[PDB]
């Protein structure tokens, strides 16, 4: 097994303040706005209004 | 200054003056308050945890 073809891909990511490009398979929700509302964009997760 | 000092001799004030002098002094400083959660975490409930 030591002797064998290993396919290798390496995957290098950055997260920048820039538009988003690659995203995961979440589906997006409506706008609740004026609440403590847990929040999603494009990756920032936090809690605010 | 010139101070000449003398076994017979006073000097006296003939006149006076009335001065009127200022002094400063601070007596309380501003009264701050801090929240643990707030500061610390924010609002994330796995950071109070």
């Amino acid at each position: 097994v030591g002797h064998q073809p290993y396919r290798v891909v390496v995957l290098s990511f950055e997260l920048l303040n820039a538009p988003a490009t690659v995203c995961g398979p979440k589906l997006s929700t409506d706008l609740i706005k004026n609440q403590c509302v847990n929040f999603n964009f494009n990756g920032l997760t936090g809690t605010g209004v | 200054s010139s101070i000449a000092y003398s076994n017979n001799t006073i000097a006296i004030p003939t006149n006076f003056s009335i001065s009127i002098t200022t002094e400063v002094m601070p007596v309380s400083m501003a009264k701050t308050s801090v929240d643990c959660n707030m500061y610390i975490c924010g609002d994330s409930t796995e950071c109070a945890n």
